[PDB]
RNA sequence: UGAACUAUGCCUGGGCAGGGCGAAGCCAGAGGAAACUCUGGUGGAGGUCCGUAGCGGUCCUGACGUGCAAAUCGGUCGUC
RNA sequence: CGCCGCAGGUGCAGAUCUUGGUGGUAGUAGCAAAUAUUCAAACGAGAACUUUGAAGGCCGAAGUGGAGAAGGGUUCCAUGUGAACAGCAGUUGAACAUGGGUCAGUCGGUCCUGAGAGAUGGGCGAGCGCCGUUCCGAAGGGACGGGCGAUGGCCUCCGUUGCCCUCGGCCGAUCGAAAGGGAGUCGGGUUCAGAUCCCCGAAUCCGGAGUGGCGGAGAUGGGCGCCGCGAGGCGUCCAGUGCGGUAACGCGACCGAUCCCGGAGAAGCCGGCGGGAGCCCCGGGGAGAGUUCUCUUUUCUUUGUGAAGGGCAGGGCGCCCUGGAAUGGGUUCGCCCCGAGAGAGGGGCCCGUGCCUUGGAAAGCGUCGCGGUUCCGGCGGCGUCCGGUGAGCUCUCGCUGGCCCUUGAAAAUCCGGGGGAGAGGGUGUAAAUCUCGCGCCGGGCCGUACCCAUAUCCGCAGCAGGUCUCCAAGGUGAACAGCCUCUGGCAUGUUGGAACAAUGUAGGUAAGGGAAGUCGGCAAGCCGGAUCCGUAACUUCGGGAUAAGGAUUGGCUCUAAGGGCUGGGUCGGUCGCGGCCGGCGCCUAGCAGCCGACUUAGAACUGGUGCGGACCAGGGGAAUCCGACUGUUUAAUUAAAACAAAGCAUCGCGAAGGCCCGCGGCGGGUGUUGACGCGAUGUGAUUUCUGCCCA
RNA sequence: UGGGUCGGGGUUUCGUACGUAGCAGAGCAGCUCCCUCGCUGCGAUCUAUUGAAAGUCAGCCCUCGACACAAGGGUUUGU
RNA sequence: CGACUCUUAGCGGUGGAUCACUCGGCUCGUGCGUCGAUGAAGAACGCAGCUAGCUGCGAGAAUUAAUGUGAAUUGCAGGACACAUUGAUCAUCGACACUUCGAACGCACUUGCGGCCCCGGGUUCCUCCCGGGGCUACGCCUGUCUGAGCGUCGCU
C-alpha cells in the first residue's frame, strides 16, 4: 500500500514501483482518499513476496 | 419471505433496470439484471407483418460477435427479405421483362406500314 | 451524494483537513494571541458554501 | 440577480387496492309471411359509480394560536 | 492642572432614539400529538434513561424492516474523554479528542442524441456585444483504388513518403440525460468500518498482433497415355472463391471495394387469456428445538446450485410440403380463420429465464462431535429427500383485442442483403481469403464510506411540516382496507415521581320527551357488508337505482350439485410365464379404478332471539334557486352560482397575407402551417326560441 | 393491650365453573366368529355433580383463627 | 422574637463605564508614476519535523542561487554552523525556477476526448500498447508557398 501523487495513473505507478524497488507487480488498484491523497494497492507478482520487500523498504 | 434489494445504484423501475430472480448456490434469492429482448429482422418488402426466420433474435451490438450463418439464410436476399416476396419479385421481374418484349415485338410488327 | 465530481471531492478534502484544533505548542509561541481555532466548522450547524 | 417555490409549454422517466353498473360486438332459444321482435347467456365500454395509495382541502367556523408548525394537527370530507 | 489668549465633533431624561448591560415578571408559563413499561445483574464516585439477560408491549411487509436517487460531507468505524452541547439525566451520543476507512475492462460517469443551448459565415449594433443555426460561405484535409517517382529497408518483396488522377452532401462546430439509447461479471469467502471493486473459483466484451501463433476451411477430383496379375504408381490435359434439403431452411468457416437497399436500436394507454419462475399452501422423510397437568406419530425452524456452454422439455409462429373443403367446417373466456388453401398428416424456425448436465460440492447450509494456531476459509461424521395442488400474490414472457379530430423520440452503434470493381494459384501437400476451434497481449481517467429521515437533506433546531423510488410473509376478508401475528426493528418520540380538585383537550354513556336548542340540526346520532325479494315520479330513455321498503345472517351434524387422470379386448392358433399376424369379439343408453380445488343450494339439531357480534361499513324522501356534466381556482380567512368546457354565433386573412414579438437586420412566432387552417371575440351541454331599433 | 396483614364468616354481583359421568344429543364414520340388537369413535349443544364457579373495600359488616409489629424517630416552645 | 419589605453603609458578586495607553485610522503634502500571450489581475489546489488560521511560497513549494551582513532561529526537538580548502541569521535581490484554472490558446468542461512530429520501453520496425518531450485558439500586418475565376489580356 502506497500513497502516490494524485496525477499518477496505474501505468505510472506500475513503472515507478518496478524500477526503484526492483520488483514485479501483478496489478495496481487505485483510490483517492477523502483527505485528497491518492492511495495505491500494488499487488506483487507471485514470485515476489510483499513481506520481505516491505522489510527491506523499511515499513515493517 | 426474504425480501430483495437492487444491486446497482439505479433505483428506478426503468426499461434498463429489469431484473429476474435467481437462487444462488448459497441458498439465497438475488436479482440478476436481464438483457433486453431482441427482435428478428423485418422483411425488406415492408408488406408482410411476420419477422424473418432462421436468424437469431438478439440486440444489435450482439450481432457483431455472431457468425455469418446465424444472421442470414442461404438464399438470395436471405436475412433481409422473406421467401414469399423473393418469389414474387422473381416472377415479377421475369413477367415484366417478358412484357417489354411483347410491346417491342408489337411495334415491330405494327411499323410495317409507312 | 455518493456520485461526486473530482473538483467537488477535492474541495471537500481541503475543507476537511483545515477543520482541526490548533496545535498546543502554538500558545507557547512569543506574542501568540491565539486561543483556539475560530474557524472550526461542524457539519450540522453551518453548511458549506457549495 | 433570480422559474431550488410556484405558473405555463416542451423532452425523458416513474405510478395509480378491491368492488358496483353493464355500451357496442357475438352465441343460442322462441315468435314472425315479411319487416323484424322477445328471452337467456357472452362481452367489458365509460373525462362511469363506491372506495384504498396518491392528489386535494368541505365542515367542526374543532385543536393550536409567545404553536410541533411565520399555515401545522384530529376527525369528517372531494377526486381516485 | 491653575491663569492670559486661541479653537471646537464642547454639557442630555426623553427622540416607539443607537449600542451594550441588567431587573420585576419568575423558580412562573412550560418540558401533555403518535397505547408501555417492569425485574435482576454488570461497569461505574454516581443509573428511571448505558449494556446484558428475563418479561410485557408496539411498528404489522402501503413497517418504526431491508436498500437506493437528490442533498449533506466524514456525520461512517474503533479507542478515549466527560468542560461545553444533546431544553431531565447519562457511565450514552450524529458531542469532543486521537487514529482508521471508500480498491472495478464487464456498477456508473465517460459515448449518443432529445426538448433545447450555442460559435463560425452573414447581418445588426455608438459599444460591451446579440440576431441567427443553414440561413447571404470557395464550409469535404478523408479514402482500400490507379499513375509518376524518391528504393527510405531482411533494396526477392512488402511496408513508407511527396504529387497527380478518381471517388467522397450527416447540408453543419460544439454542448445537452449518474431515470432515455448504450458490448461485456457471476458464485463463494473475507473487515471494526470496503467489496458484483479485495481473495478464491468460474466466465465474458472490446481492441491488437507487421515479421503472419497452431489447427481447420478454401482444397486438393476427373480424362487420356503408360508401368504394374490386380491394388497401386509416372507424364499430360481439364476442374475446383464449400456442401445439404421439393421447401420452410440447415451445416464450423464459406473471397470481395466504392456504391445502393433494408433491418435492429425504435416506441402510447387500457382489457382479457395462456406459459415460466419466485413466494404462499398441502401430504410425507430427515435434523435440531418447543409443549407434555391431560391430549397431541404433535407445533416451530431448516431441508442450495451463479454466469457461460451442451442437450431436452415447454411456449409461439401472418413459415414450408401433400391435399382440396356446403350436409360448411375449425375455434376462443372473447374472438376470429379458410379456394388469396380450412380441417388432417408431415416438417421448419424463434424464444428457451424451466429441467438435466459441465460448472458441482471441493463451495454453502443444517446438525453431531474432536483438536488447537491468544481470534484455524481448522479436522471429521451424517444430511442436504419424495411428492401434490391453485381464477392465489408478485415479476416475466407470449397471444389476441379495445381507444384516439391523442397515433405515442432522436442519434450514436451494430448487422443483413443487392451489385460485382477487383484479388488469388496452376494441379501445388498450392495461393488469395476466412464472421470456424484453440492460443498470446492490453483495457487508462473520475465516482464508490455513511445517512437517505418523527436525529446525518430543506424548514434558524435532534422542528408532528416537506422531500423521487425498489422488495413485500401468516390469519380474517372482496381486498396493497381495518384488526392480530412471524422475519426484521424499536423503547413511546427533548424528562420522571406522587395524586385524581376546578376549567379544559380527546373519547363514551344517559331515564322520559325528541330540535321545544340554534341564525341555521352546527355537532353528534341513525343507516351501513352480503344473500333473497322489491323498487316510484320524472327522464336527454342512457338514467333515477344501493330509489324507497321488507326478510335472512351464529354454531354444529349432514345431504345434493358443480371436475381431472388412466384402463374399455374374443382367444399359446404359441415361445419373441412374455412378444410379430390372425380364424379369434361387441363397452357403442358407457362403465371400472384413482386423484383433486373451492363454491353454491337444501335439511336437521342447537344457544337466555344471539349471530356483517371486533374490524370494515350509504340515513332516507318531497321540493325551490344556480351551474349542464367531469375539470379548475384566490399556497396562508372566499371551492362558489366564479373560471374552463363541448355546443352555438360572429369577425380577419390566399402569404407582397391575417394576428403577434422585436432597439436593429426582408429579424422572429403561428409555421414541419394554408381556409375541414391559423388568428380575434362573445355565449356557454341537449331541447325550444332568440322579437323591434343603424337615429 | 393496640392497630395492621392474611384467613374465615356475613353481605352482595353475575349466573351454574374445570373435570368426570350419562342408553341425552341433529346425525355421521368403522367392527360384525362377535352382536340377535349391539359396540368403538367424531359431534355443537343438554342433564347431574352445581343457586355452582369467581369477585367482594381498596372508603362494605363481624372476627379474636394465624403472623409479625408496636414506650420509636426528628424540630421547637417559659409567665 | 424571627420572616418579608424599604432606606443607608461595609464587604462580596454581576457588568464593563471611566481613566491612562496605541505597531490603527483620517486628513494634507511630496517624489515617482511601473500590468499582460515572455501568460496579467483574480481564483483553485498544494508546500513546514511537529502547522488550523494568517503570512510566505510553487513539486527546487514558510523557499534554491547570488550579494551585503556577521552568530543566530527559537514553542519544542533535531542537526548543523573552524566565521579561512568561506558562514548561522537577516536584508537585498540582478541568476534560476515558478502546479491547475483564468484574455486562457487542440476540442470540451458541475464531464471528458483528440490529432501531428520526435525519444525511450514492451516491440525486437511495422506498427499496436505505455511513458516522456514539442506543437495544434481567434483576429490581423509584411512576406512565402499552393491555388480559383464564362475578370482583363497575350502567344500558339
Ligand atoms: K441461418
Ligand atoms: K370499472
Ligand atoms: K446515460
Ligand atoms: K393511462
Ligand atoms: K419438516
Ligand atoms: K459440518
Ligand atoms: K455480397
Ligand atoms: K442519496
Ligand atoms: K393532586
Ligand atoms: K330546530
Ligand atoms: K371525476
Ligand atoms: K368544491
Ligand atoms: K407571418
Ligand atoms: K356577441
Ligand atoms: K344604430
Ligand atoms: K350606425
Ligand atoms: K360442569
Ligand atoms: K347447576
Ligand atoms: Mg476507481
Ligand atoms: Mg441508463
Ligand atoms: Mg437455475
Ligand atoms: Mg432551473
Ligand atoms: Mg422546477
Ligand atoms: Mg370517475
Ligand atoms: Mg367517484
Ligand atoms: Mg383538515
Ligand atoms: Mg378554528
Ligand atoms: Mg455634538
Ligand atoms: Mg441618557
Ligand atoms: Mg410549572
Ligand atoms: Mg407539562
Ligand atoms: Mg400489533
Ligand atoms: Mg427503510
Ligand atoms: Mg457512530
Ligand atoms: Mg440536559
Ligand atoms: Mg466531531
Ligand atoms: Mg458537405
Ligand atoms: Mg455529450
Ligand atoms: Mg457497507
Ligand atoms: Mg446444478
Ligand atoms: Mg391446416
Ligand atoms: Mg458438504
Ligand atoms: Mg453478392
Ligand atoms: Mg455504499
Ligand atoms: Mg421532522
Ligand atoms: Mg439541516
Ligand atoms: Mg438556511
Ligand atoms: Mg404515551
Ligand atoms: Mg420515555
Ligand atoms: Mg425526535
Ligand atoms: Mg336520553
Ligand atoms: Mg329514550
Ligand atoms: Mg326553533
Ligand atoms: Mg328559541
Ligand atoms: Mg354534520
Ligand atoms: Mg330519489
Ligand atoms: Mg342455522
Ligand atoms: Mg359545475
Ligand atoms: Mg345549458
Ligand atoms: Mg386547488
Ligand atoms: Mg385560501
Ligand atoms: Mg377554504
Ligand atoms: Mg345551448
Ligand atoms: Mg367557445
Ligand atoms: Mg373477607
Ligand atoms: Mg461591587
Ligand atoms: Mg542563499
Ligand atoms: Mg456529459
Ligand atoms: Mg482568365
Ligand atoms: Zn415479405
Amino acid at each position: 500500500v502506497f500513497i502516490v501523487d494524485v496525477k499518477a495513473n496505474k501505468h505510472q505507478i506500475k513503472q515507478a514501483v518496478k524500477k526503484l524497488y526492483d520488483i514485479d507487480v501483478a496489478k495496481v488498484n487505485t483510490l483517492i482518499r477523502p483527505d485528497g491523497e491518492k492511495k495505491a494497492y500494488v499487488r506483487l507478482a507471485p514470485d515476489y513476496d510483499a513481506l520481505d520487500v516491505a522489510n527491506k523498504i523499511g515499513i515493517i | 419471505v426474504q425480501r430483495l434489494t437492487y444491486r446497482r445504484r439505479l433505483s428506478y423501475n426503468t426499461a434498463s433496470n429489469k431484473t429476474r430472480l435467481s437462487r444462488t448456490p448459497g441458498n439465497r434469492i438475488v436479482y440478476l439484471y436481464t438483457k433486453k429482448v431482441g427482435k428478428a429482422p423485418k422483411s425488406a418488402c415492408g408488406v408482410c407483418p411476420g419477422r424473418l426466420r432462421g436468424v437469431r433474435a438478439v440486440r444489435p451490438k450482439v450481432l457483431m460477435r455472431l457468425s455469418k450463418t446465424k444472421k442470414h439464410v442461404s438464399r438470395a436476399y436471405g436475412g433481409s427479405m422473406c421467401a414469399k416476396c423473393v418469389r414474387d419479385r422473381i416472377k415479377r421481374a421475369f413477367l415484366i421483362e417478358e412484357q417489354k418484349i411483347v410491346v417491342k415485338v408489337l411495334k415491330a410488327q405494327a411499323q410495317s406500314q409507312k | 451524494s455518493s456520485h461526486k465530481t473530482f473538483r467537488i471531492k477535492r474541495f471537500l478534502a481541503k475543507k476537511q483537513k483545515q477543520n482541526r484544533p490548533i496545535p498546543q505548542w502554538i500558545r507557547m509561541k512569543t506574542g501568540n494571541k491565539i486561543r483556539y481555532n475560530s474557524k472550526r466548522r461542524h457539519w450540522r450547524r453551518t453548511k458549506l458554501g457549495l
